[PDB]
RNA sequence: GCUCGCCGGAAGACCAAGGGUUCCUGUCCAACGUUAAUCGGGGCAGGGUGAGUCGACCCCUAAGGCGAGGCCGAAAGGCGUAGUCGAUGGGAAACAGGUUAAUAUUCCUGUACUUGGUGUUACUGCGAAGGGGGGACGGAGAAGGCUAUGUUGGCCGGGCGACGGUUGUCCCGGUUUAAGCGUGUAGGCUGGUUUUCCAGGCAAAUCCGGAAAAUCAAGGCUGAGGCGUGAUGACGAGGCACUACGGUGCUGAAGCAACAAAUGCCCUGCUUCCAGGAAAAGCCUCUAAGCAUCAGGUAACAUCAAAUCGUACCCCAAACCGACACAGGUGGUCAGGUAGAGAAUACCAAGGCGCUUGAGAGAACUCGGGUGAAGGAACUAGGCAAAAUGGUGCCGUAACUUCGGGAGAAGGCACGCUGAUAUGUAGGUGAGGUCCCUCGCGGAUGGAGCUGAAAUCAGUCGAAGAUACCAGCUGGCUGCAACUGUUUAUUAAAAACACAGCACUGUGCAAACACGAAAGUGGACGUAUACGGUGUGACGCCUGCCCGGUGCCGGAAGGUUAAUU
RNA sequence: AGGACCGAACCGACUAAUGUUGAAAAAUUAGCGGAUGACUUGUGGCUGGGGGUGAAAGGCCAAUCAAACCGGGAGAUAGCU
């Protein structure tokens, strides 16, 4: 059966990538939270 | 001509077609075409703002001359064409100077007929004049509401306006709605009625024919749940409320015009 | 024209393998490890200057580094650039 | 290694997406592998991805995104102009053969092609952010011409048979060759050329559009395939010689014709229909400012350049999505033989596999199947399930009907093989030969050869000839819904939803209405034969009485009545 | 010609049996419906939570839906166990 995750790198990057995060205040707050938590991987990029 | 399809299948039994042999079978005039991609009735917020719009055939936009302001230069009708963007047919016209334009095709207009616009044009179908220069009692179409703005009234297939009176700077028009409206006498109009009056005799015949025209299904309020529509709900077919729109406004008689700016121009409402 | 400083950094090592040995004997082609950012033009110039031979053509590829377990921890070797440098017929490097 | 079995419009082959070394070689067997494992997609190490032409990048745009100024908004922000991004679409160019353990249109061999830079010669109005052309477009259908491809013959090489026969009307195999360059054919489209003039193409124009004469009748554009060359080459059945028996080396005959033939190509065509079928650049052409014997343009010639990134491997799957080496899911391309209408189905080819526990036994019971005396729905909530019907041709076919239907109604007959008609017919294809020729890839003619149904008559085997696989059960009465559609992903597919049709009602355009503190946007580049809302639901015959209640519409005298004063 | 007919691919999901610590958190097998259209499918895009989208089932919005998910108010409150 067709499951929910149907990977596409283009859609992944456009939806959740670094530049998508940087494009809005709320996306930049995601990056701020993840840097503050000390995440090794900030985004899907 | 109005042609009834033979009932060779249940989707054909009720079809009534308007078949016009005068219309150009070839492609339209490419310099007067533009793309017009579809909306699905969605605005720039991406939200449906008009329900029941979607799909249907791809259509190119024909640039139609509603202004008719190329005055004093005769034009000859080259051919009548199907226009998917409107109920009326259009006419490709060639001016003496070599310019081509599209116009709304009036009743009776055929290839080879001569037309002209301006103050000194003849009172003949397809000629455009200021309504100051058109006799009272005349049948006109493509009527401007402001001078130079381009025709906005009586553009649909078979429609027309009657100039009932002339009073100083204004003319009184009887519109197809039955409304009596004042318009400035400097506003242009084209003599005659819009052609293709048989348009209203078509019978689509099947669901799919509406879908081809980009009309999506209407779901009745009473078929829904209360959460979706005021009419929703009931164990079985129930109603028991005054009919309303999906947004709760009475939909059987309640007047919705509210334009104090334009009230002065309305002599008599359609009633 | 490329500066000599640049040319002295583009060639990293000869690449030793069965395919490299066969390339030399059959097609007069030397196989080199080169700087990751080296272009075909830079490799050609560097080989002609430093090895004193005449180069016909340079073909290049990027070798992607292997992922490798050292104990438990996962690591990755570096990507590197390989150059197949075809010499003219009678050069004999 | 031999045999057996299974797939073969796939369980083969090549990819995109996704994955990321799983690829190849050596080595190891703890763990992983539902068992053992010497094996592995497992561990460890080493190797492996070669491009002017394939793809990305790049030029160009779609939906849409972002958006200098701008407009709007307590702030955050929203919208949007100029622009700038954005492929799933448009835009230059390479083929065949050979080669690695593992890449190859990338390496090698042979033979090509494209774009741009610089110079040399010649001739020469070049010049855009502008104009015009072009690019540039739908559905269905029909037929002709072809090719891929197949079959048969010829040719060449080999064979003479484990058991009766097999020197032939015998058996097996091969019979392949590209892009490019040249030629211009079946077919498709269109009348040419010249002169003069002009309110149009934001200005100009020699271009496009328009007008008027002159003149001639064949001019131009497009185009599959074929043919020639590419090719005195490459490939080649096999033979010979080695092997480190995995694989190499050596050498190599014929390499033709006829017939059949696509869903591929001519064809972005043609015919036809209504629901009326992207954009922008490259490209061609026109000039403006400008430069003006300079730059620039044009062609040939020479020379230089074409970077960078991807390229292994899986890819209907043990490598992707499903926690698994999971009976699931996953877009594109290729399309052999016999039978067949067929991409169904059966059996096969190329190729790929036997599904990572086996060995016995032959109880009940369960699962999946086969057959069944007599009976034949007695079963059961219900013929649930099963059994049955099933093909082609011809004959024949009721009520009712909206005249289409109902209908494949129902029901019935024929069907294999052999011979003859006819040593293979009707039809299709079409060589040599002959004839003509505004001269070719040409007609007129001719039927050699090839292919080839269908029918009739006669005979003949079986219980049975649509023999397997495959493949409608049929009829009668009635409720509901007109119909095709749609729906509760995962217990409901229906009488529910939708529907064409009908009606009421709103809406005069800065429309009503909707999204939005707003700007705006949709409605619509629509305009009352239009658009929104509501109910009803094809069609036929129709749709009665009630305005007291609640709503809506109109009224506006009188009563009552807010802020305010 | 056709929301025409029979029927593969393709799209569905009417019946039955199996399976129900499954081979599978919805399938398999035999049958079944549509199959030029109101068809189906690839890639990309847009609509956002009292919000969307809905040929309308309160259906669907990442195995979640009469108000998604994540974090926070937060140790909500719990005359109840
Ligand atoms: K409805
Ligand atoms: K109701
Ligand atoms: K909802
Ligand atoms: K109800
Ligand atoms: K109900
Ligand atoms: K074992
Ligand atoms: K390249
Ligand atoms: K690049
Ligand atoms: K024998
Ligand atoms: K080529
Ligand atoms: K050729
Ligand atoms: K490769
Ligand atoms: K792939
Ligand atoms: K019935
Ligand atoms: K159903
Ligand atoms: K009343
Ligand atoms: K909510
Ligand atoms: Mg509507
Ligand atoms: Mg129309
Ligand atoms: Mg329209
Ligand atoms: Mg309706
Ligand atoms: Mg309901
Ligand atoms: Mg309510
Ligand atoms: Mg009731
Ligand atoms: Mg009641
Ligand atoms: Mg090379
Ligand atoms: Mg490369
Ligand atoms: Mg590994
Ligand atoms: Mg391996
Ligand atoms: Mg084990
Ligand atoms: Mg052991
Ligand atoms: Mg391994
Ligand atoms: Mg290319
Ligand atoms: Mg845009
Ligand atoms: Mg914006
Ligand atoms: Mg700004
Ligand atoms: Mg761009
Ligand atoms: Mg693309
Ligand atoms: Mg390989
Ligand atoms: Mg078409
Ligand atoms: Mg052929
Ligand atoms: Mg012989
Ligand atoms: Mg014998
Ligand atoms: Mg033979
Ligand atoms: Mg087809
Ligand atoms: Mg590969
Ligand atoms: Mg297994
Ligand atoms: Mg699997
Ligand atoms: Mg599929
Ligand atoms: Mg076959
Ligand atoms: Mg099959
Ligand atoms: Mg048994
Ligand atoms: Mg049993
Ligand atoms: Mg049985
Ligand atoms: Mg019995
Ligand atoms: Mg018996
Ligand atoms: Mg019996
Ligand atoms: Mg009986
Ligand atoms: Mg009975
Ligand atoms: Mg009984
Ligand atoms: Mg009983
Ligand atoms: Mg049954
Ligand atoms: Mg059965
Ligand atoms: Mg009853
Ligand atoms: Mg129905
Ligand atoms: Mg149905
Ligand atoms: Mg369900
Ligand atoms: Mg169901
Ligand atoms: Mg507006
Ligand atoms: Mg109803
Ligand atoms: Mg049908
Ligand atoms: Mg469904
Ligand atoms: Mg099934
Ligand atoms: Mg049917
Ligand atoms: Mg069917
Ligand atoms: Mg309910
Ligand atoms: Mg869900
Ligand atoms: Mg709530
Ligand atoms: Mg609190
Ligand atoms: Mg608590």
């Amino acid at each position: 059966m067709k499951r929910t995750f149907q990977p596409s790198v283009l859609k992944r990057n456009r939806s959740h990538g670094f530049r998508a995060r940087m494009a809005t205040k709320n996306g930049r707050q995601v990056l701020a939270r993840r840097r503050a938590k000390g995440r090794a991987r900030l985004t899907v990029s | 001509a109005v042609v009834k399809c033979k009932p060779t299948s249940p989707g054909r039994r009720h079809v009534v077609k308007v078949v016009n042999p005068e219309l150009h079978k070839g492609k339209p005039f490419a310099p007067l075409l533009e793309k017009n991609s579809k909306s699905g009735g969605r605005n720039n917020n991406g939200r449906i703002t008009t329900r029941h719009i979607g799909g249907g055939h791809k259509q190119a936009y024909r640039i139609v001359d509603f202004k008719r302001n190329k005055d004093g230069i005769p034009a000859v009708v080259e051919r009548l064409e199907y226009d998917p963007n409107r109920s009326a047919n259009i006419a490709l016209v060639l001016y003496k100077d070599g310019e081509r334009r599209y116009i709304l095709a009036p009743k009776g207009l055929k290839a080879g007929d001569q037309i002209q616009s301006g103050v000194d044009a003849a009172i003949k179908p397809g000629n455009t004049l200021p309504m100051r220069n058109i006799p009272v009692g005349s049948t006109v179409h493509n009527v401007e509401m402001k001078p130079g703005k381009g025709g906005q009234l009586a553009r649909s297939a078979g429609t027309y306006v009657q100039i009932v009176a002339r009073d100083g700077a204004y003319v009184t028009l009887r519109l197809r709605s039955g409304e009596m409206r004042k318009v400035e006498a400097d506003c242009r109009a084209t003599l005659g009625e819009v052609g293709n009056a048989e348009h209203m005799l078509r019978v689509l015949g099947k669901a799919g024919a509406a879908r081809w025209r980009g009309v999506r299904p209407t779901v009745r309020g009473t078929a829904m749940n209360p959460v979706d529509h005021p009419h929703g709900g009931g164990e079985g077919r129930n109603f028991g409320k005054h009919p309303v729109t999906p947004w709760g406004v009475q939909t059987k008689g309640k007047k919705t015009r509210s334009n104090k700016r334009t009230d002065k121009f309305i002599v008599r409402r359609r009633s | 024209m490329i500066r000599e400083e640049r040319l002295l950094k583009v060639l990293r090592a000869p690449h030793v393998s069965e395919k490299a040995s066969t390339a030399m004997e059959k097609s007069n082609t030397i196989v080199l490890k080169v700087a990751k950012d080296a272009t075909k033009a830079e490799i050609k110039a560097a080989v002609q200057k430093l090895f004193e031979v005449e180069v016909e053509v340079v073909n290049t590829l990027v070798v992607k580094g292997k992922v490798k377990r050292h104990g438990q921890r996962i690591g990755r070797r570096s990507d590197w650039k390989k150059a197949y440098v075809t010499l003219k017929e009678g050069q004999n490097l």
